[PDB]
């Protein structure tokens, strides 16, 4: 417990942490997580045998192989033999708002399985979605600077507001477990496809999967350590 | 120096190569481990020493080149304070970070965080910092070399509270 | 090693085959039961030519 | 290579019993007075060193698993150049670090495993 | 023009980060759970136990703050006095009760957080924080009890409902358990552990699995808990359990579970050996089954169901449970890495404070039905719940 | 809370140039440097005392 | 030695299938083939 984890990437520092004993234990969220407070799961259920999903009472596993065990908070409710495109449409949906931002969707393609959670305390932060397409060519953030005009034309007038982001899709807040089965861009030029000696040595997209990509890395850090100058020149402890 | 640098940075471009080589061999089942030591155990001893080899020449590249009235040089040489690690370090390249003796683990699914891909033993995935703290570290370099150091907060303070008990 | 084969590589694998600890597990891909009930022939092909010598 | 059967009646399993005189293998039911003349003459295996799970989580849709890394080799079977690659996953210390391809149009698997002794996966 | 399809860049991070944080600010994990605690879980847990043996609560009411004086008496009260005067910046809680026949209203005082909806500061203006003398800059997030400023730390614990794999080590006769810690969002918050043991190490002989059902003080063969749930035939059994009929594997390693409950062919048995190992040598059959019914039906897995037509759903369950473990026995998969932090719960204000509270309406309720067991024949004690709160 | 008297370092008054330099951005405009050289601050240590400064009591002026 | 494959083929000397799996574990686990118990590996350096 008292290690950094790499799942913690993002959700709390990896720089504050008491000296002594509480080491490792005592944490500090990141600047930008926050924390589930819950949600009912009614919908969700109600909605995904709206959407095939098989329930248990009927599976036969030596007669449907092929298929997508459906989990929510916990519970197996059944088996979905499409399962793409009910992770596309639940995906629109938690775009939208019509399921809770907060809720979090995992499929496990290779593992067959289908979770979602709607339950307080799980910890979780944004991210910028990254869509192909376009039209124009390659995968690009969803945000434009259309967009970002829009947010400070708000921010001078002191509506389009942070929510107004998540409503329409450009950005999602991505829990630990979700963010396994995702790809995420570090900055938003990894997106597109002689450099200066005193630069530091970057190690280019070798990746045309993203999907999605981080706000700024600076968001990994908490509130303490987010004082600090040039921290990224310093010997972590 | 200019000149240094690109020593430096090609010190390191080539122990990169030779880690490709190796995880191309290992991938195509050529490499043989030697006698109880497993494959993948052969394929990690061999990365974390080229990369290892490398970051000592990065630095005693930069230990050279530094001059007579270089300060951290001039205490270095009286004795006073700090040691090639240090000029190494601020000056040519960090280095590989572990967390228990070995490379930064998968703790994602097969990852060891979600910016890359699955199944990346590559040096950068796994924690070769190849920045010096002069030029900065990247965002996962960083995260990486703040497991390392974490693990020796912790150490230490186990060390001292068992040498403590020790003594008396 | 004695003072002598101290430097044979060949003369330490030996020593090193007669003290590690070595089972019929280290050694053995797969083990099988068949019903095989003639003890004079059988239903491999492949171990005719191993009967074959009895 | 075990295949398992069940009593057509009960549905529960059977098990090997020697016809004493006529020198043969039947399975019979616990159960049931059911009976029925064995298929093969192997009732048992025990790999100590297995490949089966080598291959585990092929699946329809792979490729659309954005984690997974590509790569430009090409088939075998197809010709085709839309792979997606992984390491085994049998999650042994002794394994190795052998590639596993998955063919984004005509399905195949294939190895990166120059030694290949493997036919199926 | 600038074009307003046009793609951001690593400037343009900050305007969508500013953004983020006008709305949220920087103490929201604070606010938005003492919020949903007020609005949502308050009343929840007014309408688990709502009835007794008649008298049954219905809406809470939630006053803004206030205090009980010495004389001259109640009275709203800002934050600022409360520090000064060693106050507790507390609201009250009224409930809706009823008298009916089978054989406003003050209850409380809440602390409220700071900047929660239901706290004077929330709504006001820069003007009218200063006039109250609170700092434009303070941030809320805490309580004031006893004018001492108060901050809950976020409690990290497990989450429930998720099944783990482990190994044992080495001088253990089981070699792997499967564990989920069982428990609910409706009820109560209690906690079944249910393990699934596979039992002698690798290449042990007559590896078994069994399981451990609570108040049954033996492990139970698990192809017996599947009889008892309904599941009978050998085969119907293992097609819950290994859902690939060419894994020849984990099917030879359910053998030996099959000869451990090869004894027990019905339901009526399988009950009975459960109910048994649950009651003492003189209770009847009957009594024995029923009470082997009603542990599976509750306190078997219980957030699946704990009601009765369920069987099926956990069957699967259990099945699936052991498969989780057959494949980590089989070297298939490695066992669960307890650090992952997307299986840990952080447990804040909100949450922290319905254990307290449910706990202690749940004392409250037991005191109304002693005016009540005791009445041979509006007489409530609110302070049990104001001070266990405060306290 | 208010501007200090003297830059720390060198004694130089600089307490009578904050109305001054506080107008001069505001009222003509100028960039924060030019602004303080055209105070005559022109040693880092003086800059940084005008450049620095953080004006609190005109927040402590809003309590009654 | 010379056969291609190595193969050891075993059978007892009534209910017999049990016999065989445990025997098959005897086999497997507690017969030292060469070497001195206790010692997993050994490795040479010079
Ligand atoms: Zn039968
Ligand atoms: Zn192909
Ligand atoms: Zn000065």
């Amino acid at each position: 417990p008292r290690q950094l984890h790499n799942t913690h990437w993002g959700l709390v520092c990896p720089a504050e942490t008491p000296e002594g004993q509480a080491c490792g234990l005592v944490k500090n969220l990141s600047l930008m997580s926050c924390i589930s407070v819950g949600t009912d799961p009614m919908p969700i259920i109600t909605f995904l045998s709206e959407w095939g999903m098989e329930p248990l009472e009927d599976y036969v596993p030596h007669q449907s192989p092929d298929a997508t065990r459906v989990f929510v908070n916990g519970v197996w409710h059944g088996v979905h033999r499409n399962p793409a495109r009910l992770m596309e449409t639940l995906r629109t949906l938690r775009r939208k708002g019509d399921i809770n931002p907060e809720v979090s969707m995992i499929r496990d393609i290779r593992e067959k399985e289908l979770k979602i959670f709607t339950d307080a305390g799980r910890v979780y932060r944004p991210l910028f979605i990254v869509e192909d397409d376009e039209s124009l060519g390659h995968k690009e953030l969803k945000v434009r600077k259309g967009h970002i005009a829009k947010l400070m034309a708000t921010e001078y007038q002191d509506e389009y507001t942070w929510s107004s982001l998540l409503n329409e899709g450009l950005v999602e807040y991505i829990d630990a477990e979700e963010e396994e089965s995702i790809l995420i861009a570090m900055q938003p030029e990894d997106l597109e496809p002689d450099v200066d000696p005193a630069k530091r040595i970057r190690v280019s997209h070798h990746a045309t999967t993203f999907t999605h990509c981080e706000i700024h890395p600076s968001m990994i850090l908490g509130v303490a350590a987010s004082i600090i100058p040039f921290p990224d020149h310093n010997q972590s402890p | 120096d200019g000149p240094t640098m690109r020593e430096i940075t090609e010190t390191i471009a080539e122990a990169k190569k030779k880690v490709l080589d190796v995880t191309k061999e290992a991938q195509a089942n050529l490499l043989t481990a030697k006698h109880g030591m497993t494959l993948r155990e052969s394929f990690e001893d061999n990365v974390v020493r080229f990369l290892n080899e490398a970051r000592d020449k990065a630095g005693r590249l930069a230990e050279v080149n530094l001059k007579d009235l270089n300060n951290v040089k001039q205490m270095v040489m009286a004795g006073s304070k700090g040691s090639f690690i240090n000029i190494a370090q601020m000056s040519a390249c960090v280095g590989q970070q572990s967390v228990e003796g070995k490379r930064i683990a998968f703790g994602f699914v097969d990852r060891t965080l979600p910016h890359f891909s699955k199944d990346d033993y590559s040096p950068e995935s796994k924690g070769f910092v190849e920045n010096s703290y002069l030029r900065g570290l990247t965002p996962q370099e960083f995260f990486f070399h703040a497991m390392g150091g974490r693990e020796g907060l912790i150490d230490t303070a186990v060390k001292t509270a068992e040498t403590g008990y020790i003594q008396r | 090693l004695e003072p002598g084969h101290a430097a044979d590589q060949e003369q330490a694998k030996l020593i090193r085959s007669a003290i590690e600890h070595t089972t019929l597990k280290s050694v053995t891909i797969a083990s099988e039961i068949y019903y095989d009930p003639d003890p004079r022939s059988t239903v491999i092909p492949e171990d005719e030519e191993i009967i074959q010598l009895h | 290579m075990t295949t398992f059967r069940f009593c057509r009646d009960c549905n529960n399993m059977l098990y090997p019993r020697e016809d004493k005189e006529n020198n043969r293998l039947l399975f019979e039911c616990r159960t049931c007075s059911y009976v029925e003349e064995a298929g093969s003459p192997l009732v048992y295996r025990h790999e100590l060193i297995t490949n089966i799970g080598e291959t585990a989580g092929v699946v329809q849709d792979i490729g659309s698993d954005p984690t997974l890394p590509r790569s430009d080799r090409e088939c075998p079977k197809c010709h085709s150049r839309e792979n997606v690659f992984f390491q085994s996953q049998q999650r042994r210390k002794d394994t190795s670090m052998v590639l596993f391809f998955v063919c984004l149009s005509c399905s195949h698997i294939f190895t990166s495993d120059q030694k290949n002794k493997r036919t199926q996966f | 023009f600038e074009d307003e399809s046009a793609p951001i860049t690593a400037e343009d991070s900050w305007a969508v980060i500013s953004a983020f944080f006008r709305e949220k600010g920087l103490v929201s994990q604070q606010l938005d759970s003492f919020n949903q605690f007020v609005d949502y879980t308050l009343q929840d847990i007014i309408c688990e136990d709502s009835t007794l043996i008649e008298i049954s609560f219905g809406k809470i009411y939630v006053t803004k703050p206030m205090v009980n004086e010495s004389d001259g008496v109640t009275h709203a009260l800002y934050p600022q006095e409360a520090r000064l005067r060693n106050l507790t910046y507390s609201s009250g809680l009224f409930v809706d009760v009823k008298k009916r026949t089978y054989e406003k209203v003050f209850i409380g005082r809440l602390p409220i957080m700071l900047r929660s909806k239901n706290c004077y500061l929330s709504e006001a203006t820069e003007s009218d924080l200063y006039k109250l003398k609170e700092c434009p800059f303070d941030m809320g997030g805490y309580f004031i009890i006893n004018g001492s400023e108060k901050v809950l730390i976020a409690q990290e614990r497990s989450a429930g409902n998720i099944v783990q794999v482990f190994k044992k080590a080495a001088p253990s006769p089981i070699s792997h358990v499967a564990e989920i810690r069982s428990a609910l969002e409706k009820g109560s918050r209690f906690i079944s552990t249910l393990q699934v043991k596979l039992y002698g190490r690798e290449g042990s002989s007559a590896r078994t699995i069994k399981a451990t059902l609570p108040y049954i003080k033996q492990d139970i063969p698990i192809v017996i808990i599947f009889r008892a749930l309904g599941i009978i035939p050998d085969g119907e059994i293992l097609e819950h359990i290994c859902y690939d009929v060419n894994d020849w594997q984990m099917l030879e390693m359910l053998k030996p579970c099959v000869e451990d409950g090869f004894v027990i062919q019905d339901r009526e048995t399988a009950l009975d050996f459960i109910g048994r190992r649950g009651t003492a040598l003189g209770i009847k059959k009957e009594k024995r089954i029923q009470y082997a019914k009603d542990i599976l039906q509750k306190e078997f897995l219980p957030h699946i169901t704990q009601l009765e037509g369920f069987e099926s759903r956990k069957a699967f369950f259990l099945g699936y449970m052991i498969n989780r473990l057959l494949l980590c026995a089989l070297d298939r998969k490695d066992q669960d890495d307890r650090d992952h932090f997307g299986k840990k719960r952080l447990d804040l204000a909100g949450p922290l404070l319905a254990q307290l509270f449910k706990t202690l309406f749940k004392k409250l309720t037991k005191d109304i039905f002693r005016y009540m067991q005791r009445t041979v024949e509006l007489a409530i004690n609110a302070k049990t719940i104001t001070s266990g709160l405060k306290y | 809370m208010i501007v200090p008297v003297r830059c720390f370092s060198c004694g130089k008054v600089v307490g009578d140039k904050w109305e001054s330099y506080l107008n001069l951005l505001q009222e003509d405009e100028l960039d924060e440097g030019t602004a303080l050289s055209r105070l005559g601050l022109k040693r880092y240590c003086c800059r940084r005392m005008i450049l620095t400064h953080v004006d609190l009591i005109e927040k402590f002026l809003r309590y009654n | 030695d010379n056969d291609e494959k190595l193969i050891i083929r075993c059978r007892v000397v009534a209910e017999e299938d049990h016999m065989l799996k445990k025997i098959e574990n005897t086999m497997l686990e507690n017969i030292t083939l060469r070497g001195v118990e206790n010692i997993e590996r050994v490795v040479m350096m010079k």
